């Protein structure tokens, strides 16, 4: 099961980005869709399922791509995007 | 991005 079941709802994850510092650069809508919530500290986000944390987001970064790059064993990522998608990033 |  998920590491943090309480953030399993995409709407709750989206609400967490109310003070996100990079709205133009990396859309909260995409981050929330990809399983991430904002920790509230700088640009640090975390996946509700694997609990993997990412920071130092750059212009044009794609949340799903970064999810697969750094946490390829996440079961939320696998269920959502499939194995072909993960393998292609690696 | 990079891991925390
Ligand atoms: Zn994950």
């Amino acid at each position: 099961g998920p590491a943090f079941p309480g953030m399993g709802s995409e709407e709750l994850r989206l609400a967490s980005f109310y003070d996100w510092p990079l709205t133009a650069e990396v859309p909260p809508e995409l981050l929330a869709a990809a399983g991430f919530f904002h920790t509230g500290h700088q640009d640090k986000v975390r996946c509700f399922f694997c609990y993997g944390g990412l920071q130092s987001w750059k212009r044009g970064d794609d949340p799903w791509t970064e999810h697969a790059k750094w946490f390829p064993g996440c079961q939320f990522l696998l269920r959502s995007k499939g194995q072909e998608y993960i393998n292609n990033i690696h | 991005a990079v891991p925390i």
